[PDB]
């Protein structure tokens, strides 16, 4: 029923660390894969954070937020998962003690918090280094960066081409501040067997169906594209067309008409001269038989989302009413209009030998998955470059720079509010133990050097994945967005800003 | 749809510790510990627990409450463990076994996150502890001179009556300090001090008597003896009628004469083994066994005061009242079995009558009772919880030296924090950190005495430290202004309860970290 | 996955001190009622099926049951109340009650118990020994030696049932703490008996001892059932043929042996019988049997007997003609016997009932009680216990207070004045258990139908400007002299009271977590 006090607090904080424990050993380069079950039936073989917490119902409702979390952070930038959830616990954690050991009332924890938040923020802008958004080598080995504590490493250096071949490409500029919409424009395919590498980044779209009629064009050299709204087949009113006929040859007249009006509409399609017709409704047999010998092949019902793309990658604005069909509406600029037939499944292709549509190939639909996935993390941190050329030094170095810079400061303020802010240190500190740790190597004698080395000797200094010694990052370098360290620290503060601020749970609507 | 491996035994439960268990079960004994965490100290509350038959209970004190629960957890069942070290080899500290074997494991995660082994935080814990009992032993200021003083018993047991029933802790610890010389003699046993209470007034009525109070009655019309001193008295094992066989025994008659005879006959056998012994100067004989009819009635002629007392446990603390000695047979009453009482008469108590066994002066007695009166049966029960806990430490002073005795109030227990971090980054590798959180564990004891006394423990602790860096009396001020001084009200917990204590704490604690799995089953 | 208690519910917390509080403020109003000379009465038909009606407090709050064990404290002090002292038992609880009710205020605003504890532990400190110097010791200070019991037992005997035949009762009770030892007041000797019917005051004193009838055999009738001077012969045991119990075995090879120990039997029983005929007596009482031969026996020699009396009466038997109880028939001597001024056996309210009225060398009266239904008889026997017991602890303690709400009233003048020198918490809550006092009198008033607040009120300005025995006149609505007027009520009372009251009071307010377990 109700559960006021410190038992409130209690387990709100015990459940929240509890969120943390689960994906703490898919945080690191040894990152080891959940295989959820989900209730509709299939699985999710994935350790990419989100998309395991995703699959998980809690019950407890500070749980609930700390599960949400990890959403509104897979939002900003595609990276850094699972590094959220984990931090926005052990701050809460660290502050267990203070908050009623030390009876500091939630408050001045909170009054404390939100002070160390910024300061620290600013040890994150201070270790930053900017980056050429534009040098292809940069930016490849700054995707590569988040690609690996992922399946789809075997191929790392594969996987950032396809990445910034695809960022780069659906990407617009446009200033009067750089608009990268990899979601609409970016229409991934997965498509099962042949190989990893067998996949490319085709630069159209790729459907699945085919022509409207047998004797019809199987690829048009450089085809005149049309996409329509509006069906190919007879109209009918939007009000009470009710016809009455006692006039015998009249049947036969009205029976013709139909044929009539989907003539016109060939028409007034094949005038433009098209010689490729892809709508997104259907298209009557009649209209087919116009559209033949009109010289043209046809495409009958395609997805929004998929005509759209097309629309920037032949430039064929959209019409609805073709008695309004324009000539500006024309189908340049696309290259071939292939039509290869994958493992007795056909498809076409609108390459031109805006928007791309990423194909990847791997050994099953289910591996795929893990790859589409994995993939968007790459492509995610290549756009969050493009908009923030700001790196953050990785191997948790960052993590620990602001863990020192806050600690002294923490240690040099005085008053009950140091407490608070002390911890929040203390509490950054475990992103490069849990590092560590995943790595096998031990955690009090790694950090204390890790720590140590960066109180003075520099502070891009961070843990080496499959090694497990401290490396300096500039040395085998592994920077990461320095948008990521901005979010994982934003909110995991705000998270436990928020519990904290529950004294009392109550059960009811 | 989800499989399951590795089963083959029947249904239980194993709890591994490589599941965070050490977590799980630091949990369960966090709950168990803000319990006790408050009725510790004079600022303490009671609890009031409902038996599983249904009976109320209130105590201050931390062995008892955990006593009348219904734990369960086997991690935590481990310290309810060692609070039952406490309550018997000690009687008293039960509660600051708890608190301290707590917050042990408390401190003790800390650690554990950053990567400290198991066996290595235990090893830095026992390191930190026998270091612990080596200071305690010189960290000792006075030591009570054995005196035995009356006068010196009340400068011991006023500091453990206080903080289990503070407020009477004088009108109390000398209410028994009292009684514990009349049995004390000239060049221990708790045994002796049996109490006894009845509802009906106040506390301020209680008394001590130089012998036990009865409830029964003296059965024979010898209602309550004289009022001059010396009274001959004979303990009975054997019960007062004429004996029986065990093997059958029926009285058989072949002829009318031995009817007719028998019958007047046994009437004065029993007068005969009466008679001989009121002869001997005896006028009150207690009879632990039963009490024939004829018998008592010939009694009733020679004044013979009788007072069936069964309770083999009270007869015996009964002779150490008077100086008699328990006869087995009946009829060769020694001079020398014989006891004498002083009084031997029936008061009334509270409303009913109550046969009483004391003494004036001459013959001293080895067993006296403590009369509590009271209102509340409840409280009244929770008063004699404290009269233990203070015998058990009046014992614990005796023969190898008990007297020893360092400040309370945590004040040692702050001196202590220093003392043992000392040892911290004195020793060198990873154990300096364990070696250091054993000793932070020591904050308990004061922090509490002064969360309990609603001093903001954030000032009062600070305080407390700074005051302690000669002068390691400042202690919690229960009570107002930063501390208080230990040596400003002669309070002190003696060395042999706090440093047993310790001792038991750390193993509980200990042990509670050697677990790296569980496993249970069904009930 | 693990537990810690296997679902046995506990709470704790602030509002766990203050959900006790209110838990015995119930059990608390339940009995302010009953309170007054004007005081109401309770209907009590416990589970049991038995019904009874009463004002003992401490009887009420025994038929409550009560479970909580905050609350079941304000049992435990009513019921010391009735043994401690006898009366009271509805006040100890009223106070208990309402000090923990004016705690609620500082628990409330954020205050330490222990702190309140403290306050309070003071508070009673100085009214305890406030009532040890108002407690008016006389005895002739125009007083006399009977005037104060019956003053005492007046006042007490108020507001029960048995009121409105006072008179009758309380020379009735005061004649019945008297009759026993001065030196030695037992109530186990006052023994009581109720006899169905009868108007509730045709009640009857004797003078000597009355008891049952437990005379169950045959060839009765025969016996005088009056004499005036018998020669009473205590005896214990036996008197029967056969014997009512105990044997062993007779084996016999011969025909004359059988008809001879037969005879023997008879011999062996006439002997021990004739044996008590040579005491000489009238009058023979056992509290074993007297078999149809035996009691026949005496019978036909008009000699009286009953055979199987109540043990607690033959020793008030004793008492009352000064026999001496006798095992066997033996070595029977004659001061071993007893004798009284007059023995019947009665028809009262349709039982036969043998008495032994008159009796100037007594140490042990017996009353019989009447009543219309089971009920009151019974409310009588506890309405007469309150005032016997009080009798009792008015000849070893002649000090008296006026109560009638004044000891009270004026217990909270001085308590209140004190905290002026104080201030601060322990002004407050010092003066808080003086306010607190006023209850009683509060209380008094409301019961009645008295103005409350004006009769209150206008009480503590005269009481506190001068008169230390102002109360209240239950006659004409307002205040008085309650000394004058004659209310009095041993000291004993108010400071066993006010001690164990308050003991409750802290017991609750040191209680935070209730562990109840389920089983
Ligand atoms: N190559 C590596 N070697 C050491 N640390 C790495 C390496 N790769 C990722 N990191 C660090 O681990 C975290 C990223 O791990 P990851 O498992 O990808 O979590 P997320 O889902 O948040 O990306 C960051 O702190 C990053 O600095
Ligand atoms: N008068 C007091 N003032 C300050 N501390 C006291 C006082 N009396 C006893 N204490 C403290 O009581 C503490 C022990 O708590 P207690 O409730 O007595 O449990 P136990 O004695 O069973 O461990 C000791 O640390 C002692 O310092
Ligand atoms: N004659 C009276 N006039 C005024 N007050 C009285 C009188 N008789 C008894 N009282 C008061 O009434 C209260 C006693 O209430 P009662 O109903 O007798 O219960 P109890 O005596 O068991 O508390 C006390 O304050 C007593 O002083
Ligand atoms: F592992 Be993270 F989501 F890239
Ligand atoms: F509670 Be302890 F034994 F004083
Ligand atoms: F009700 Be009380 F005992 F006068
Ligand atoms: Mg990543
Ligand atoms: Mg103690
Ligand atoms: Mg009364």
């Amino acid at each position: 029923e109700r559960t006021t006090g410190r038992q409130a607090q209690i387990s709100n904080i015990t459940a929240a660390k509890a969120v943390a424990d689960v994906i703490r050993t898919c945080l690191g380069p040894k990152a080891m894969l959940k295989m959820l079950l989900d209730p509709m039936g299939g699985l999710v073989l994935t350790n990419d954070g989100h998309a395991i917490l995703r699959e998980i119902d809690v019950a407890h409702p500070a749980a609930k937020s700390m599960l949400e979390l990890s959403r509104t952070q897979d939002e900003e930038v595609g990276d850094g998962t699972t590094t959220v959830i984990i931090l926005a616990g052990e701050i809460l954690a660290q502050c267990a003690p203070y908050l009623i050991e030390k009876n500091i009332h939630p408050v001045i924890i909170i009054q404390a918090l939100k002070k160390a938040l910024t300061d620290a923020l600013e040890v994150i802008k201070q270790v930053s280094k900017p980056v050429d958004v534009e040098n292809d080598a940069a930016m490849k080995k700054l995707i590569q960066a988040s690609i690996g504590t992922k399946y789809v490493i075997h191929w790392s250096e594969k996987m950032c081409e396809l990445a910034l071949d695809a960022v780069k490409t659906v990407r617009k500029d446009l200033g009067q501040n750089f608009e990268i919409d990899i979601k609409r424009y970016v229409r991934v395919e997965k498509i099962p067997g042949g190989d990893v590498l067998d996949s490319r980044v085709l630069k159209g779209v790729l459907l699945n169906k085919d022509v409207v009629h047998p004797k019809m064009s199987r690829h048009i050299e450089n085809p005149r594209v049309v996409l329509l709204d509006c069906p190919l087949e007879y109209k009918k009113g939007e009000s009470q067309t009710n016809i009455e006929i006692e006039k015998e040859e009249d049947w036969n007249r009205i029976l013709q008409i139909e044929e009539e009006q989907v003539q016109l509409m060939c028409e007034q399609i094949l005038a433009v001269r098209p010689t490729l017709v892809i709508t997104e409704k259907g298209v009557s047999d009649l209209a087919q038989h116009y559209l033949l010998k009109g010289g043209c092949s046809v495409l009958r019902r395609v997805k929004k989302s998929d005509n759209n793309r097309i629309a920037r990658v032949t430039g064929a604005t959209i019409v609805n009413r073709v008695e309004d069909l324009k000539e500006s509406d024309v189908g340049t600029n696309c290259g071939l209009f292939k039509v290869e037939m994958i493992g007795d499944e056909y498809f076409s292709f609108l390459d031109n030998c805006k928007a791309c549509t990423i194909m990847l190939r791997g050994g099953s639909k289910d591996i795929l998955n893990e790859i589409d996935r994995n993939l968007q993390d790459a492509m995610a941190v290549a756009r969050n470059v493009m908009l923030s050329p700001s790196l953050s030094p990785g191997g948790g170095a960052t993590e620990m720079a602001v863990s020192v810079k806050l600690a002294e400061k923490a240690k040099q303020l005085e008053g009950i509010q140091q407490w608070p802010y002390q911890a929040v240190a203390d509490a950054m500190e475990c992103i490069p133990r849990t590092l560590i740790q995943n790595a096998g190597g031990d955690p009090i004698r790694l950090l204390s050097q890790l720590r140590a080395k960066h109180a003075q000797g520099n502070f891009t200094t961070g843990i080496d994945g499959d090694k497990g010694k401290i490396v300096d990052m500039v040395s085998y370098g592994i920077w990461e967005p320095e948008v990521i360290k901005q979010q994982s620290v934003k909110t995991a503060i705000e998270s436990a800003c928020l519990l904290l601020r529950v004294d009392d749970i109550v059960s009811g609507v | 749809q989800n499989p399951n491996a590795g089963l083959f035994k029947q249904g239980y439960n194993s709890y591994s510790n490589a599941d965070g268990q050490i977590i799980k079960s630091i949990a369960a004994i966090r709950e168990l510990h803000q319990m006790c965490l408050t009725s510790m100290g004079p600022c303490g509350r009671n609890k009031i627990i409902v038996n599983h038959l249904g009976k109320i209970i209130i105590t201050n004190d931390a062995a008892t409450m955990l006593r009348e629960l219904d734990i369960v957890h086997p991690a935590v069942k481990v310290l309810v463990m060692a609070t039952e070290q406490q309550k018997i080899d000690m009687g008293d500290g039960t509660n600051l076994v708890m608190i301290l074997a707590g917050e042990l494991l408390n401190v003790s995660e800390k650690l554990i996150s950053m990567g400290l082994s198991a066996v290595e935080i235990i090893q830095g814990y026992n390191m930190a502890r026998k270091f612990t009992l080596k200071e305690l032993d010189e960290m000792v200021v006075g030591e009570i001179t054995d005196k035995n003083d009356k006068n010196e018993l009340l400068k011991m047991i006023k500091p453990v009556i206080s903080s289990k029933k503070y407020g009477s802790e004088d009108i109390l610890s000398e209410l028994v300090s009292e009684a514990v010389s009349h049995v004390l003699p000239v060049a221990f046993n708790v045994d002796s001090i049996r109490v006894v209470k009845i509802m009906g007034g106040s506390l301020s009525n209680s008394t001590v008597i130089k012998g036990m109070v009865f409830n029964r009655e003296p059965e024979g019309h010898v209602k309550s003896l004289s009022e001059d001193k010396k009274h001959k008295v004979a303990v009975f094992t054997c019960p007062l009628d004429i004996a029986n066989t065990e093997t059958k025994g029926t009285v058989l008659l072949h002829n009318a004469q031995e009817m007719l005879d028998f019958s007047k006959g046994e009437e004065k056998q029993i007068d005969a083994m009466m008679k001989e012994i009121a002869d001997m100067g005896v006028e009150c004989i207690v009879a632990g066994a039963g009490v024939g009819e004829l018998a008592l009635h010939y009694l009733n002629r020679y004044g013979i005061l009788v007072l069936k007392v069964p309770s083999k446990f009270e007869l015996r603390r009964l002779c150490r009242v008077c100086g008699a000695t328990p006869l087995p047979r009946l009829g060769a009453p020694t001079p020398e079995e014989l006891g004498l009482v002083e009084t031997v008469k029936t008061m009334e108590i509270g409303g009913d009558r109550v046969t009483v066994f004391k003494q004036e002066q001459g013959e001293i007695s080895r067993t006296s009772t403590i009369i509590l009166r009271g209102a509340t049966q409840n409280n009244l029960d929770d008063i004699e919880r404290a009269i233990d806990d203070g015998v058990a430490a009046v014992k614990g002073l005796m023969k190898p030296s008990g007297g020893k005795l360092l400040p309370g109030a945590g004040a040692t227990e702050i001196e202590l924090i220093s003392r043992i971090t000392k040892y911290g980054e004195r020793t060198p590798g990873l154990l300096q950190l364990a070696i250091k959180q054993f000793a932070v564990a020591f904050e308990v004891v004061p922090r509490t005495l002064a969360e309990t006394a609603g001093l903001d423990v954030n000032e009062v602790l600070p305080n407390l430290y700074a005051a302690h860096n000669d002068h390691l009396y400042k202690g919690v001020d229960i009570d107002d202004e930063g501390v208080k001084d230990i040596r400003e009200e002669n309070i002190y917990d003696m060395l042999a309860t706090k440093k047993f204590a310790i001792n038991v704490a750390t193993e509980a604690a200990t042990t509670v970290l050697s677990i790296d799995q569980i496993i249970m089953a069904k009930k | 996955i693990v537990v810690l208690k296997e679902g046995t519910d506990a709470s704790q917390g602030k509002g766990q001190i203050i959900s006790n509080i209110n838990a015995c403020v119930a059990v608390q109003e339940a009995l302010k009622p009953t309170l007054g000379p004007l005081g109401s009465d309770i209907l009590i038909v416990t589970s049991n099926q038995k019904t009874t009606i009463s004002n003992d407090g401490a009887t009420i709050l025994k038929l409550l049951d009560v479970v909580h064990p905050a609350a079941k404290t304000l049992v435990d002090i009513s019921r010391a109340q009735d043994a401690e002292v006898g009366d009271g038992t509805t006040s100890v609880t009223i106070l208990a009650g309402e000090l923990m009710k004016e705690a609620k205020p500082f628990l409330e605003e954020g205050i330490s118990s222990h702190l309140i504890m403290k306050g309070y532990r003071k508070a009673v400190s100085l009214a305890v020994e406030k009532i040890n110097e108002l407690a008016v010791d006389i005895t002739s200070e125009k007083s006399s030696g009977r005037e104060l019991l019956e003053r005492c037992a007046r006042t007490a005997m108020s507001s029960k049932l048995i009121h409105n035949n006072a008179d009758f009762f309380v020379k009735m009770c005061v004649d019945a703490v008297l009759s026993l030892d001065r030196n030695d007041l037992d109530d186990k000797l006052i023994g009581i008996k109720k006899i169905p019917g009868g108007a509730m005051e045709e009640s009857l004193f004797i003078n000597g001892v009355a008891f049952k009838k437990t005379f169950s055999y045959a060839g009765f009738e025969q016996q005088p059932k009056k004499f005036n001077n018998p020669k009473i012969l205590s005896l214990n045991v036996e008197l029967e043929l056969k014997a009512e119990k105990d044997n062993a075995e007779v084996r016999v090879e011969h025909v004359e042996d059988y008809q001879a120990i037969v005879d023997a039997e008879w011999q062996l029983i006439f002997e021990k019988l004739r044996q008590v005929e040579e005491t000489g007596a009238n009058i023979v009482l056992s509290k074993l049997p007297i078999g149809d031969l035996a009691t026949q026996f005496f019978a036909d020699r008009n000699i009286f007997c009953a055979g199987r009396v109540s043990a607690d009466d033959m020793n008030r038997v004793i008492q009352a003609v000064g026999g001496s109880i006798q095992s066997t028939t033996s070595d029977i001597k004659p001061e071993h016997l007893g004798t009284c001024a007059l023995f019947e056996e009665m028809q009262i309210g349709s039982e036969r009932y043998n008495l032994f009225q008159g009796c100037p060398q007594a140490k042990t009266c017996t009353l019989l009680l009447r009543g219309g239904a089971e009920q009151v008889i019974a409310e009588v026997e506890r309405s007469l216990h309150d005032a016997i017991m009080i009798v009792k602890r008015a000849l070893q303690n002649k000090l008296i207070v006026a109560g009638g709400g004044a000891t009270e009233m004026e217990v909270s003048k001085c308590l209140r004045d004190y905290s002026k020198t104080i201030a601060g918490k322990q002004q407050m809550i010092i003066n808080a258990f003086a306010k607190a006092l006023e209850v009683i009198p509060r209380q008094l008033c409301e019961n009645a139908g008295f103005d409350a607040i004006e009769i209150l009120n206008k009480l503590r300005l005269a009481h506190s400007k001068g008169e230390k025995w102002y109360g209240v006149v239950f006659e004409t609505e307002n205040i008085g002299d309650n000394f004058a007027k004659f209310v009095w009520e041993p000291a004993l009372v108010k400071i066993n009271a006010l001690n164990s009251a308050t003991e409750a009071t802290n017991l609750i307010l040191s209680v935070d977590e209730t562990i109840t377990n389920k089983g």
